[PDB]
């Protein structure tokens, strides 16, 4: 578990002097994500819990919202749908990667929904067929919950 | 000035160093070999005779050599 170490190490300096923008992530771990602007989720705080297994980065980091968020791929319970969170061959994950690309991806996600990866069935349906009423409702989400 | 394992991000690992150079000249990441191990072992893609697989940056075929 020495290479755990050391990934925790540089990420960990370099997300506290250059992280990205809208993100930042400190020692479990605790990440937090500010709502992009031109989207729903803007002017919201979204916190997240940033799990790094026993065996990183061989296997990918275990991200979940802790702040409520109203979205096709998030579940009510902050689950992520994400290829990068994953293993191969079904997942995307490898050792290229890390916490800030993953949360970089998250912070993409929320910009850009995948309605062909949807955990909510419902709310991904409403974004297909009625686009403003999905944000709509992500509004208020992001109101209730992220401020 | 030496770099990092592109794995561990670390450059001493065991008192070794990431001498495990991917072939593509359009990467060229280095490795420590246990930590290049460590992943392509688990990979269905790879195989042993020296371990075959992919680098993990660009996805081009690299070799293994353990000692
Ligand atoms: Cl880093
Ligand atoms: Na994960
Ligand atoms: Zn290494
Ligand atoms: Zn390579």
């Amino acid at each position: 578990g020495m290479q755990r170490a050391s990934r925790l190490k540089r990420e960990l300096h370099m997300l506290a002097t250059e992280p990205p923008p809208g993100i930042t992530c400190w020692q479990d771990l605790r990440a937090q994500i500010l709502g992009g602007a031109n989207t729903p989720y803007e002017k919201g705080v979204f916190k997240l819990e940033v799990i790094i297994p026993e065996r990183y980065p061989f296997e990918p980091p275990q991200i979940r919202f802790l702040t409520p968020i109203y979205h096709p791929n998030i579940d009510s319970a902050g689950r992520i749908c994400l290829d990068v969170l994953k293993l191969p061959p079904k997942g995307a994950w490898r050792p290229s990667l890390n916490i800030a690309t993953v949360l970089t991806s998250i912070q993409l996600l929320m910009s850009e929904p995948n309605p062909d990866d949807p955990l909510m069935a419902d709310i991904s349906s409403e974004f297909k067929y009625n686009k403003p009423a999905f944000l709509k409702n992500a509004r208020q989400w992001t109101e209730k919950h992220a401020r | 000035f030496t770099m990092d394992c592109g794995i561990c991000y670390a450059y001493q690992l065991d008192g070794t160093i990431p001498d495990q150079v991917c072939d593509n000249s359009q990467c060229g990441q280095p490795f420590h070999q246990i930590c290049l191990y460590e992943w392509l072992r688990g990979l269905l893609t790879s195989r042993q005779s020296i371990i075959f697989g992919e680098c993990p940056y660009c996805s081009k075929p690299i070799t293994l050599k353990m000692s």
